[PDB]
This record gives structure tokens, C-alpha cells and sequence, in this order.
């Protein structure tokens, strides 16, 4: 057990903080995979929904947050650390907006984010939080965008980025999509065909068809991050259906 | 002890020079940077403590002395840190960039607005009958003797001519490699 | 009084405007959030001692959302044993 | 910490018991603004301060407040620039400006005309030492700012262009006119380099010791 | 953790003690007119900035320097902290710090970093110099149990042992600085694991009087300084 | 009450830093030259994954217009250290001399901050090794090396990470008193093409200089007496020029 | 507390061993320092390790410690402690009189100084001090010598002749034979040359090892020299060499 090595976030010979390591399998007790790609105006983030018992409401069983007007999350792990971590973003974009006279870019909420881990993740008496955070937007400045944070306070911008237990066939699908198709983002003009193409990659990489209830997606336009309701999603699972 | 008093700035060819009224200079040094102060001599002192003080250390801080135009932004710098209370003092920094030989004399109010006329300065109550005699006696890039004759026949000029026995001044003229002190009496 | 009328207000700006922020947060997110805050303040503030250094703590700036912003209190800025019994109660 | 106020009772008893208190320097003449044509244009008759390479100010009222308000929000406005990674918006300085003029309730005499280009175009406000904020195509501060807002009114038409600009602030500076007394100006236009323009427009006894 | 061992010692201190005893050594010699120091420098670096300003030696005012055996990073701390007081003393009686009142100050801090549990002690051994009015030329010693004395010559650091015995037989209270310059650098190639002392291996100062009556000067030898009281003492790696 | 951390070990070791220089040894290369007119500091971009783009992974910083920054360990640590290094250049220096503070001087400070973090209860030393390098009017050029023990060193050329001894005997052997910027940048690209873990191009490579002052980066004219930018950082295009002339 | 007494074997409580025992270890291991009082005086001695031959004695410091004009203070155990400990007690002297109209008073110098050492003692991982004083002077418009012993458990006791640290058993013996509480010593000159007897069995070598202060009424405070601490030594030899000569066989 090396004592207080393993117990608080401390260097150990090697130089490994078990306090995060550990914090990296807390955000597949889910069991659920996420997927977010960019469209030409969009970003979209698409997420396995699990309701086993009979008695949820499927209506309450939520990984995705609106985090202001224009940026939205998926969130992967624990959801009493996944509203935590939401409910700070919320305040963060709030205070910013406040204080500098314009909307939030989802790379310095990403930072921010990222820089409070860090805190975690140095403190001996702060533990790091059992997630990782998935935030997508239509920056002015940067377009659809996609920015992922972690418990070790690690940031980085992407174009596909995935988070589930599942998450490598997934990864390794969109990488050989975006090695042969050699744009940075899929090419539709509408949303429709975004949440429709990552409906279609993530059936094809978890080897099941999904129903509507058992699906979950968001749209990032300009102006609006919104969450679609099962009729929306059934929409596109039609025309999923009308194609093939 | 005298409240007030005058002091001038005035620069030459690779040369500077700062006049002032004694009967306890209102001319410190620190290294090659020199700073007249009028006004209440309570702040002239205080401020000379403070300076001292920074100075020192950054000297010791930074392996080299403090350049005229860096002490200009430190002492505007310290004096506007005093703003809902300042100093009584009308500061007038000067000296030679040791790296580059260009002459320097810049002046300040009470919370440190920066003048940097590139001829001469002045300093005190009273000031503008000097203002008037520094204007008539200058000409641009004199010898370091007709640079000392200037400042001197102008600190004489408008002294009161009714207490010259009460008179004395010392003219500081600065230098690449040297600084001469005269004092001057009548 | 004859004491300058901003003097009062400048003194305890920090605390008045976390206090402030404090309770819009228990107001808009409910008694967790300050809660939270406080708890990680605590834990910052409290174990983080050194009787020669007081310019403030690199944590304290990320949590007080001031790692990029300057206040003249931040350019002008104003014993062990003394420090050592404060810390420790006498 | 921060602005002291020591000798706040000190120069109290002072000014009362008859010393001079030294007159803070106050630029008082006429600053002016232009939205123009793809740009934004400012002038004074020393005067303009920068915020940033995009971002200018004309300064009327203490001169040292000027010079140290916009410096310290030009330091908070790189500071954010290297946090966000992106140019530094007018929108940002202004709230800034704005809300530290409020902290410190017009005891800092700095009044502010504001301008600049950023991402998303080109911008004009200004700002009055209580923390109180005006927007407009052209605005002015200073002594002359009736007979400057009736030349610039007088002349002022969408697609202006830089020379015409130039011209408008230049007659309307001139209109304050009949410290300071020249123009400098500050171009912003939205692809380009913030230009900046100067001035547009045997006696006695003797004994000598050496020293260091 | 700052807890007694069961004889009355504390293991904190004892183990700073053990890192200062690896950490390069450091001679100085209190001459009748003068003040030398000198210190020896590990550079197993070719890429290191030899010809930086310092690392051993440094001012605290205009008539004070330090040598440094320990920790470089602890060091320059109470460095700090010791040029702040000796100018808020000049400050506040618009005279020079005397040396006793400075190198006690920097004694009473590094002994409460070794009484409070949640500070570890400084690993730093500092050999004073200057001059004052009240006593003249002195040469103190201070050490991370904040224990503090005066010396006529004191070495701190690695070899201390052999370094003391070698100046106890040399010494001389009547020498002058010339002599003291021979004698630490004598001491210093006596002492050394380097096969041979050098300009860049070797930290070198002086604090003499000069030739007119009111100075002390405070000379922290440059390079070039330190080559021409090698060459000229007969320690002479010459060409 | 028995409460800090990186107390000494027997042998006069402080143990926890000893560590935190494990974390330092086993990050991604960063390296530095100092030249006659200029410096160079360099470093890879280690992705994630190939749908991450790296160019929001920034690992080599701007301080001040003539000071750059690199680390090697945990960026995490890296992120939070340059954001206070840059409050520090203002706050302490620029706020009361109206100039940037000199590469020594903001090396201490940076310094001061990693020491408070070994000599504390409740919280561990940093993970990063730290190059910092710039240019000041008195000193000139300069090159400095920050580890987790708030020890900082001048140096000539450095590496720090996986492959910084074998970095550290390429710049022994080819760093010589008389190179130019344009030399010490064509040695800091051949020391990265030997340290690489991934692809070599200007897409996955870091390089910063502080240099000649570039008048066109300070995106205003009027004022010769403001020099303009000594810290730049190569674009992607120049990387590749100068990776074709390999 | 210790030792042999123990029931059904033993077990530990919180209880006697102890950071205050090791401290007291660490006073055990400090210079001998002894105090006598006369009948209108108090000396205050002290052990120097013999000096270094490279040391500089005109600056060493003094050993007994001067507090206020009428108040001095020795030592056993760590000097560094010390230094901090008569530091507190000289500006608790000072602010007595700035606040008080009157300067402090021996026993409130006493009170104060193991006071301060009981406070490191009672609790948090901050250590006591390693340090025992003997705390001796006058009270202000009084006649009476006044000799305080302090302990790192900041127990303090009142003596007419005490010694701390180093060898201090055949010294406490000694005051027992020569020391008569109804006839102390009756002038100063008798009360030195008592504590330089006491003090001759314990040192290192003689003359150079003794120092000694001696405190009387009125802010006479008196430091004796090397040379004059000499003439006592070679004084009290010249009766060893009388006493041995005067044998009769």
C-alpha cells in the first residue's frame, strides 16, 4: 500500500499521483460512450443512453448540459461529478461574460476548467474529480469547435474527440474517416446530416442498432447549443432507415 | 529647513547641469542619476530616504545602476503610488545614459506627470521669471563651460538682487566619465 | 473625521466583493456552491504557511478567478517566531 | 495597498495652514473620435495612449490619472490576451476602463475616449470619471466640444474615408482652436497597422568638488 | 518534524548539517587592514554560464558580503531578507548596518525554521564579512541551527577539517591583505579534490580601505581580477 | 503538528523533489541555445490522439515581448506557472519602471514560486523543468534553467526530458562562443530530429527565438522609441523551409 | 513516573516520556552556569568552552546576558534557543516600563521567560526550547538579591546559589559545604571568589574557561575581565599551595 503514496495526491518514487490515475477509471463507471464531431456550421455530440430499470424517467437520465447560450457539454463519469463539474462551468461562463463584455470561447472554458483540476491534482488535501468533461461550440473566432478536459487538468482542442469504454473502435473509425475524406470536418450544410452521419458511426462502432429512447444527441449552431427530444432523434434514425 | 526654493535642469552636448538655492543641497545622487527636489524639505528628505532605498537595492538586484529615463518611471512610479495624499515636492531628475551619452532631464507634479523638454526644466514657486531667463539665455548643444555659464548667470539673474548676501548655489555639472560640484557665493 | 471618503470602501474591496459574489451564488445555485468555495479556500489558505513569503498564493489566484488580472494592490503591495505563535495560537 | 492616502490628513492641515499644494497637470483641451469607413480615427491638440497595438485612448482631465489608468488596463488587456489567445476586444477594455473608473467613484480624474479595431470590426466609446459610458460615429471631450461636435456633425457621412477622416478630425481639433495647441492623430482600420501621427499640423566666488 | 531526539538533539538539523557537508567549501581570512573571501565551485558543467555575476558570493550592502555552503535556492531567501533590513536600518538611522546586528538577524530566522513542524530548516552555512565603526574588519560564521560565530579565518562547507588545521598553523594576527589573499588561496589548493585550482572553479573578494581615508570597497573579483592574484601568488597556471 | 512534506532524508537528500525530477525526466524534449545575435528554445507536440489539433497545445510561451518560456514534466504545471510568470513581469517590474524586468530577475521569481512549494505542508513540488531565455539592454542575451527545487542556472545550451542527456552531449559538442541565431536553430532542429518520439515536421515541432526587435509585430507605427517583438515563434511554413534545408 | 514499579507487568499511558524530557537532555548537555547571591550582591557565572585558537574573542559574546539595567540572564542548552529566549524577555522588559511606569520586576522577568517556555511546551508541533536560565538581579528601590532558575517545562524556582547543564552535581555539592545560608557571603569580593572556587572544579582548563557578572542595587551591573577573574584564580591557587604547605606530619 507505500503509505500516503496511494492515499493523497503525492509523488511517488516513480513520480505517479495515484489520486488521478485512479480518478481516470472513476469516469467509466458509466459504462456509456460519447461521440462529438464538427460540421461545416455545427459542432454535434451524440451519447449512449442507459435506463435499465422499468421505473426511471428516461426524462431525468441526462449526460449532456447546456452551459450558456452558445456552449453545451457531454459529460463521462459519476453524474453527482458531472452536475458538480456543469454547475461550475455555468458560474465560470457567467463571471467571464461579466467581466470581459463578450461570450465565453469554449477554449477558455476548456482552460479554466483545466486549470482548476490542476489545483486537485498538486493539493494533498483536494482530490481530482471522477470526470471528463466534453464541451463543443460554434465560436465566431474558431467556428464548430471541440474541446476536451480531464482529472489530471490536461485541455487540448480536436475535431472528433470520444469518451466511454468503448471509446478506441470508435476513435479508430473517425480516424480512418477523417484519413480518407482529408477535411477537418464533415461537409453538410444542414445539422440534420451531422447528428444523422454520428448516428451512423456509432452504430456501426458498437455493433447494435439503437432505438430513439436509447440515443441521445445535441446541436451546436451559432447562436443556439440545444438538446434534441426522442422524436427529433427518431427523425433522423428514419432517415438512417430511409437510406439503408 | 527653507520650505521651497528653486531648482534648474538644462542639457548641453554629451553634458547636463542642476542649479539650486542653498542658505542641505536639493540635489541627491544615485550613481550617475541625479534628482533635484523642491518644496516642503520634510518631502525632500522622505523621498531622498525612499530613493536611497530603492535604489540601493536595485543596484544590488540588478548587477548595474539605475539610468536617468528608469529612474524617470520610477519616481513617477513611487509618486503617483502617494495619490489621495502626495508629496509637496516638485522632483527634477537628470543624467547622462551611461550606454548611450544622450542627455536627460525630465520634471514632475506632486503625483508624477512626466515633462521631458529636451532643453531645459525648472522647479519651485516662483518659477516663471526663471522660465523667462532660462528662455532668454539658452541656445542648443553648447560646451560644458558655456553650459555652466548659462545656468549660472540665470540663477543669478532672478535671485532677489535685494538679499544677495544671503546668496549661494551649487551647480552640479554632469558629465560622461565626471561630475563637477561648484558652489557659488556672493 | 477629516479621513478621505473612498479610504473605507478601498480597505475591504476583496472581502466585500467575495462576500458579495458569495451570496449570488447561494442565491442562483443554492448553500452548495458557497459551500464548496469556502471549503477549497480553507484548504488552500490553511495549509500554506512560510514566515518570509506574503505575496499571495499561485491556488488562491486560480480560485479567485485573478491569474490574469492586476489591481494597483498587486503593484503597490505594503518576525518568525510571531508568525509561528499567530499560526498556532499562543 | 495600492493608491495610499498617508498624507491625505497630512496635506490636510498643509493647504489649510497656507502651503501651496502643487498643481496636478490637466489636459484640458479638445479630444475627438471618428467611425470612418473601415476604420475609426482619434485626435488631440503626449495625449493618446495605447491599450493595446489595436486598441487607443484620448485623454482629457488629470494627465497622470490618463497615462495610469490606461496603463494599468493595457497590462490587465495583455494579460488577457495571453490567457484567451486572441486580440484584445474594445467591448473588454471598455468594461474594464469602465468598471475600474467605478471602483475608484471619479477621485481618479481620467476621461477617456476610447477606440480601436479587434475580430469583429471597428468600435468608439467614452467614458466620464464617474464610470459612465457614451457610443457614437464621433464623439468629444475637452473645452472645445461644442464647437467640435457641430463641425463634426456638420460634415461627418457613412463611407468617409481615411484622408476625409483625417480631415473632419483634423478641422474639428483646428474648431478648438483660435499645453496642447498641434495635432496628433491615431488611425484603426479593420486589416492594418494602428498609424500614428505627430504633430499632424570672476563673477561670483567659486569652489568645486569632484563626485562619482 | 521538528521533534528532539531522545537525547536532546534534532534530527532536522543534524540532517541539514549532513547536506551542507557535501556542499563545495568556502575560506575566510580577516587580515589587519581587510577582509578576504573564497570559494570553491563544482562546475562538472562545460555549458553552464561561468562568468554569471555570482553563485557563492554576494553583497548584502556596500560593506557587507557573504560566502554560501548549502542550497543556492535557501540561500537566496535570507540573502534577500538581509539586504531589506541592512537598508531599513540605513533608512531609519541614515547609517551603514553594523555586521553583528545583520549576521545574528539572519540567525534568528534559520533558527525558527527548525522549531515549527511545518517548516523544514534552511541547508545553508553563510561566512560573513565586512567593516563597520563599532568593532572594524569582521569575519562571522552562521549555520542551519542558526548558531552563529566569530572568526580570525573559518571554513564552511566540504573539507572544513583539513582546511581549519592548514589555516590554524599559516595564520598571523598581524598579517595584511596581500597575505590573507596568499594564504586562502594557498589553503584553498592545499584543501581541493580538483587536481588543481582555477579562475572558473574558484569565487574570489576582498574588502579593503583603499587609499583615501572615508572608503571600504567591496571588490567581487571578476574572472580576469582572479587570473592575476593566481598568476602573481604562485598557484600561476601560466602559460 | 508533524505536518510538512519534502522534509530531509538521513543521507541529507530532500526525497519528495528527488521525485518531482523523475517527473521532469520523463516528458516530451525541450532544449535551448544562446547565439551571438539571439536565442533559440525548442520542443515536440506529443498528441493525444491524430484527431487532436495541436494548435491549441501552445508549449513554447511568451513571458514578456523579449522573454520565452519551454518546460518539460507535466504541462499542467506548465500552464499555471506562465500565466503567474506573466502577472508577475507586470505587477513587480513594468507597473513601477515602465520596462520589462530582465531575464534574471523574472527567472528568480519563477524561482521564488517553486521553492514555496517545496518548503510547504499540503502541497507537492511542481512536475516541470523550465527554460526561460530572452534579451535585456545590460545584459544581453541569456539562457536559464528552473527546476522543481526553485534552483535556477545560467547556461550556454540545455535539454531537459526522455532525451536530454544524449540532447546535452550533441550541444557539448557542437555549441561553440561564436554562433549566429540562424546556426543555433539549424542545432536545436538536428538535436529535436534525434529526440523525436513521433513524425517530424514543422506541424509537431516547437521553436521560439528572441532575436532581432521585429517592428512589424508591434502592429502600430508612429514610435521608433518602441522597438518592437525580440520574442518570436516560428510559423509551421518557416519550420518546413528550414526542414527542407536539412 | 520511571523505573522499577510496575503492575501486572506495564502498559503506557500519555504520560512521562516525553518531548520536555529530551529537552531537558538537551539543557544537560549546555555549559555549566552557576548564580550565588551575598548579602548585598549576585554573581552570575558561566563556562566558556576553551576558545579556538582561530576564534575572535572580542566580539563574543558574553554569555550571561544583559535584559534591562538591572536584570541579567544566563543559560544551559542551545544557544540559538537562548538568543531567541532573552530577545522576548529584553522587549517584555522594555514595553513593561512604556506601559507601566515601572521597570520590570525579577520575579515578572521570571514568570514571563518560563512562561513563554510553557506555551512551546503545551501543544502543536512546535518544540520547547532546549534551554535553562538562572534569571538574577534587583527589584527597583530595593536591597535584595534575587536568583531565579527556569526549565524547559516552564517550572521556575527561587535559590540563594544554583548551577545548570554540564557537571552540575559536583558543583550543587559544593555550594552545599561552602554556602551557609545565615552567613552568605558578607561582600562582592567573597561572593567571586566563591564562585570562582565552584567554578575551578568543573572547567576545562582555569582562567580562560570562568567569566562572570556581578549585579548589584541601583543598576550596578559589573562584567569582570579576563585579567581581573586571573587575579582571583591565581589568589585562590596561592590558598591551595598555603593549605598544602600548612600540613602538619
Amino acid at each position: 500500500a507505500a503509505g500516503y503514496d496511494r492515499h493523497i495526491t503525492i509523488f511517488s518514487p516513480e513520480g505517479r499521483l495515484y489520486q488521478v490515475e485512479y480518478a481516470f477509471k472513476a469516469t467509466n463507471q458509466t459504462n456509456i460512450n460519447s461521440l462529438a464531431v464538427r460540421g461545416k456550421d455545427c459542432t454535434v455530440v451524440i451519447s449512449q443512453k442507459k435506463v435499465p430499470d422499468k421505473l426511471l424517467d428516461p426524462t431525468t437520465v441526462s449526460y449532456i448540459f447546456c452551459i450558456s447560450r452558445t456552449i453545451g457539454m457531454v459529460v463521462n463519469g459519476p453524474i453527482p461529478d458531472a452536475r458538480n463539474a456543469a454547475l461550475r462551468a455555468k458560474a465560470e461562463a457567467a463571471e467571464f461574460r461579466y467581466k470581459y463584455g463578450y461570450d465565453m470561447p469554449c477554449d477558455v472554458l476548456a482552460k479554466r476548467m483545466a486549470n482548476l483540476s490542476q489545483i486537485y491534482t498538486q493539493r494533498a488535501y483536494m482530490r481530482p474529480l471522477g470526470v471528463i468533461l466534453t464541451f463543443v461550440s460554434v465560436d465566431e473566432e474558431l467556428g464548430p469547435s471541440i474541446y476536451k478536459t480531464d482529472p489530471a487538468g490536461y485541455y487540448v482542442g480536436y475535431k472528433a474527440t470520444a469518451t466511454g469504454p468503448k471509446q478506441q473502435e470508435i476513435t479508430t473509425n473517425l480516424e480512418n474517416h477523417f484519413k480518407k475524406s482529408k477535411i477537418d470536418h464533415i461537409n453538410e450544410e444542414s445539422w440534420e446530416k451531422v447528428v444523422e452521419f454520428a448516428i451512423t458511426h456509432m452504430i456501426d462502432a458498437l455493433g447494435t442498432e439503437f432505438s430513439k429512447n436509447d440515443l441521445e444527441v445535441g446541436v451546436a449552431t451559432k447562436d443556439k447549443f440545444f438538446t434534441l427530444s426522442a422524436e427529433n432523434i427518431e427523425e433522423r434514425l428514419v432517415a438512417i432507415a430511409e437510406q439503408d | 529647513s527653507i520650505n521651497g526654493g528653486i531648482v534648474v535642469a538644462m542639457t548641453g552636448k554629451d553634458c547636463v547641469a542642476i542649479a539650486c538655492d542653498l542658505r542641505f543641497e536639493k540635489i541627491f545622487h544615485y550613481g550617475h542619476v541625479f534628482l533635484g527636489i523642491t518644496g516642503l524639505a520634510t518631502d525632500v528628505t522622505t523621498l531622498n530616504e525612499m530613493f536611497r532605498y530603492k535604489t540601493n537595492l536595485y543596484k544590488l538586484k540588478e548587477e548595474r545602476a539605475i539610468e536617468p529615463e528608469t529612474f524617470t518611471q520610477l519616481v513617477s512610479s513611487s509618486l503617483y503610488e502617494r495619490r489621495f495624499g502626495p508629496y509637496f515636492v516638485g522632483p527634477v531628475v537628470a543624467g547622462i545614459n551611461s550606454k548611450s551619452g544622450k542627455p536627460f532631464i525630465a520634471g514632475f507634479d506632486l503625483i508624477g506627470c512626466i515633462d521631458e523638454a529636451k532643453d531645459f526644466i525648472v522647479s519651485g514657486t516662483a518659477s516663471d521669471q526663471l522660465f523667462g531667463m532660462c528662455e532668454s539665455l539658452y541656445e542648443p548643444n553648447l560646451e560644458p563651460e558655456d553650459l555652466f555659464e548659462t545656468i549660472s548667470q540665470a540663477l543669478l539673474n532672478a535671485a532677489d538682487r535685494d538679499a544677495l548676501s544671503g546668496w549661494g548655489a551649487v551647480v552640479y555639472i554632469i558629465k560622461k566619465d565626471e561630475v563637477v560640484k561648484r558652489y557659488l557665493k556672493m | 473625521n477629516d479621513r478621505h471618503p473612498l479610504e473605507s470602501t478601498l480597505k475591504n474591496w476583496e472581502t466585500t466583493q467575495r462576500q458579495r459574489q458569495m451570496e449570488q451564488y447561494r442565491q442562483i445555485f443554492g448553500i452548495a456552491e458557497p459551500m464548496k468555495r469556502t471549503m477549497e479556500m480553507e484548504i488552500v489558505n490553511r495549509t500554506d504557511f512560510n514566515p518570509l513569503s506574503t505575496n499571495g498564493s499561485i491556488h488562491r489566484d486560480i480560485l479567485l478567478n485573478k491569474e490574469c488580472s492586476i489591481d494597483w494592490e498587486d503593484v503597490y503591495p505594503g518576525d518568525v517566531h510571531s508568525k509561528i505563535e499567530k499560526q498556532l495560537g499562543i | 495597498a495600492g493608491l495610499s492616502f498617508d498624507n491625505y490628513q497630512r496635506n490636510n492641515f498643509l493647504a489649510e495652514n497656507s502651503h501651496t499644494q502643487p498643481k496636478a497637470t490637466s489636459t484640458g483641451t479638445t479630444i475627438v473620435g471618428v467611425k470612418f469607413n473601415n476604420g475609426v480615427v482619434i485626435a488631440a491638440d503626449a495625449k493618446l495612449h495605447r491599450i493595446s497595438p489595436k486598441i487607443w485612448c484620448a485623454g482629457a482631465g488629470t494627465a497622470a490619472d490618463t497615462e495610469a489608468v490606461t496603463q494599468l488596463i493595457g497590462s490587465n488587456i495583455e494579460l488577457h490576451s495571453l490567457y484567451t489567445s486572441r486580440e484584445p476586444r474594445v467591448v473588454s477594455a471598455l468594461q474594464m476602463l469602465k468598471q475600474h473608473l467605478f471602483k475608484y467613484q471619479g477621485h481618479i480624474g481620467a476621461y477617456l475616449i476610447v477606440a480601436g479595431v479587434d475580430p469583429t470590426g471597428s468600435h468608439l466609446f467614452s467614458i466620464h470619471a464617474h464610470g459612465s459610458t457614451d457610443v457614437g460615429y464621433y464623439l468629444s471631450l475637452g473645452s472645445g466640444s461644442l464647437a467640435a461636435m457641430a463641425v463634426l456633425e456638420s460634415h461627418w457621412k457613412q463611407d468617409l474615408t481615411k484622408e476625409e477622416a483625417i480631415k473632419l478630425a483634423s478641422d474639428a481639433i483646428q474648431a478648438g482652436i483660435w499645453s496642447g495647441s498641434n495635432v496628433d492623430v491615431c488611425v484603426m482600420e479593420i486589416g492594418k497597422d494602428a498609424e500614428y501621427l505627430r504633430n499632424y499640423l570672476t563673477t561670483a566666488v567659486l569652489k568645486e568638488s569632484i563626485v562619482n | 518534524t521538528t521533534i528532539f531526539s531522545p537525547e536532546g538533539r534534532l534530527y532536522q538539523v543534524e540532517y541539514a548539517l549532513e547536506s551542507i557537508s557535501h556542499a563545495g567549501t568556502a575560506i575566510g581570512i580577516m587580515a589587519s587592514d581587510g577582509i578576504v573571501l573564497a570559494a570553491e565551485r563544482k562546475v562538472t558543467s562545460t555549458l553552464l554560464e561561468q562568468d554569471t555575476s555570482t553563485e557563492k558570493l554576494y553583497k548584502l550592502n556596500d560593506k557587507i558580503a557573504v560566502a554560501v555552503a548549502g542550497l543556492t535556492a535557501d540561500a537566496e531567501i535570507l540573502i534577500n531578507t538581509a539586504r531589506i533590513h541592512a537598508q531599513n536600518y540605513l533608512k531609519t538611522y541614515n547609517e551603514d548596518i553594523p555586521v553583528e546586528i545583520l549576521v545574528r538577524r539572519l540567525s534568528d530566522i534559520k533558527q525558527g525554521y527548525t522549531q515549527h513542524g511545518g517548516l523544514r530548516p534552511f541547508g545553508v552555512s553563510f561566512i560573513y564579512a565586512g567593516y563597520d565603526d563599532r568593532y572594524g574588519y569582521q569575519l562571522y560564521t552562521s549555520n542551519p541551527s542558526g548558531n552563529y560565530t566569530g572568526w580570525k579565518a573559518i571554513s564552511v562547507g566540504a573539507n572544513t577539517s583539513a582546511a581549519q588545521t592548514l589555516l590554524q598553523m599559516d595564520y598571523k594576527d598581524d598579517m595584511k591583505v596581500d597575505d590573507a589573499i596568499e594564504l586562502a588561496l594557498k589553503t584553498l589548493s592545499k584543501t581541493t579534490d580538483s587536481s588543481a585550482l582555477t579562475y572558473d572553479r574558484l569565487e574570489f573578494a576582498t574588502i579593503r580601505k583603499g587609499a583615501n581615508d572615508g572608503e571600504v570597497y567591496q571588490k567581487i573579483f571578476k574572472p580576469q581580477e582572479i587570473k592575476d592574484i593566481l598568476v602573481k601568488t604562485g598557484i600561476t597556471k601560466k602559460d | 503538528y508533524s505536518f510538512s512534506l519534502t522534509t530531509f532524508s538521513p543521507s541529507g537528500k530532500l526525497g519528495q523533489i528527488d521525485y518531482a525530477l523523475t517527473a521532469v525526466k520523463q516528458g516530451v524534449t525541450s532544449l535551448g541555445i544562446k547565439a551571438t545575435n539571439g536565442v533559440v528554445i525548442a520542443t515536440e507536440k506529443k498528441s493525444s490522439s491524430p484527431l487532436a489539433m495541436s494548435e491549441t497545445l501552445s508549449k513554447v510561451s511568451l513571458l514578456t515581448p523579449d522573454i520565452g518560456a519551454v518546460y518539460s514534466g507535466m504541462g499542467p504545471d506548465y500552464r499555471v506557472l506562465v500565466d503567474k510568470s506573466r502577472k508577475v513581469a507586470h505587477t513587480s517590474y513594468k507597473r513601477i519602471y515602465g520596462e520589462y524586468p530582465p531575464t534574471k530577475l523574472l527567472v528568480s521569481e519563477v524561482a521564488k514560486i517553486m521553492q514555496e512549494a517545496t518548503q510547504s505542508g499540503g502541497v507537492r513540488p511542481f512536475g516541470v523543468s523550465l527554460l526561460i531565455a530572452g534579451h535585456d539592454e545590460f545584459n544581453g542575451f541569456s539562457l536559464y534553467q528552473v527546476d522543481p527545487s526553485g534552483s535556477y542556472f545560467p547556461w550556454k545550451a540545455t535539454a531537459i526530458g526522455k532525451g536530454s542527456v544524449a540532447a546535452k552531449t550533441f550541444l557539448e559538442k557542437r555549441w561553440n562562443d561564436e554562433l549566429e541565431l540562424e546556426d543555433a536553430i539549424h542545432i536545436a532542429l538536428l538535436t529535436l530530429k534525434e529526440s523525436v518520439e513521433g513524425e517530424f515536421n514543422g506541424d509537431t515541432i516547437e521553436l521560439a527565438i528572441i532575436g532581432d526587435e521585429n517592428p512589424d509585430l508591434l502592429g502600430y507605427t508612429g514610435i521608433p522609441t518602441d522597438k518592437g517583438p525580440r520574442f518570436r515563434k516560428l510559423t509551421s511554413q518557416e519550420i518546413n523551409d528550414r526542414l527542407e534545408a536539412l | 513516573m520511571s523505573g522499577y514499579d510496575r503492575a501486572l507487568s506495564i502498559f503506557s499511558p500519555d504520560g512521562h516520556i516525553f518531548q520536555v524530557e529530551y529537552a531537558l537532555e538537551a539543557v544537560k548537555r549546555g555549559t555549566c552556569a552557576v548564580g550565588v547571591k551575598g548579602k548585598n550582591c549576585v554573581v552570575l557565572g558561566c563556562e566558556r568552552r576553551s576558545t579556538l585558537k582561530l576564534q575572535d574573542t572580542r566580539i563574543t559574546p558574553s554569555k550571561v546576558s544583559k535584559i534591562d539595567s538591572h536584570v541579567v540572564l544566563s543559560f544551559s542548552g542551545l544557544n540559538a534557543d537562548s538568543r531567541i529566549l532573552i530577545e522576548k524577555a529584553r522587549v517584555e522588559a522594555q514595553s513593561h516600563r512604556l506601559t507601566l511606569e515601572d521597570p520590570v520586576t525579577v520575579e515578572y522577568l521570571t514568570r514571563y521567560v518560563a512562561g513563554v517556555q510553557q506555551r512551546y511546551t503545551q501543544s502543536g508541533g512546535v518544540r520547547p526550547f532546549g534551554v535553562s536560565t538562572l534569571i538574577a538581579g534587583f527589584d527597583p528601590r530595593d536591597d535584595e538579591p534575587k536568583l531565579y532558575q527556569t526549565e524547559p517545562s516552564g517550572i521556575y524556582s527561587s535559590w540563594s546559589a544554583q548551577t545548570i547543564g554540564r557537571n552540575s552535581k559536583t558543583v550543587r555539592e559544593f555550594l552545599e559545604k561552602n554556602y551557609d545560608r545565615k552567613e552568605p557571603p558578607a561582600t562582592v569580593e567573597e561572593c567571586v571568589k566563591l564562585t570562582v572556587r565552584s567554578l575551578l572544579e568543573v572547567v576545562q582548563t582555569g582562567a580562560k574557561n570562568i567569566e562572570i557578572t556581578v549585579v548589584k542595587p541601583d543598576s550596578d551591573i559589573v562584567a569582570l575581565s579576563s585579567e581581573e577573574i586571573n587575579q582571583y584564580v591565581t589568589q585562590i591557587e596561592q590558598e591551595k599551595q598555603e593549605q598544602q604547605e600548612q600540613d602538619k606530619k
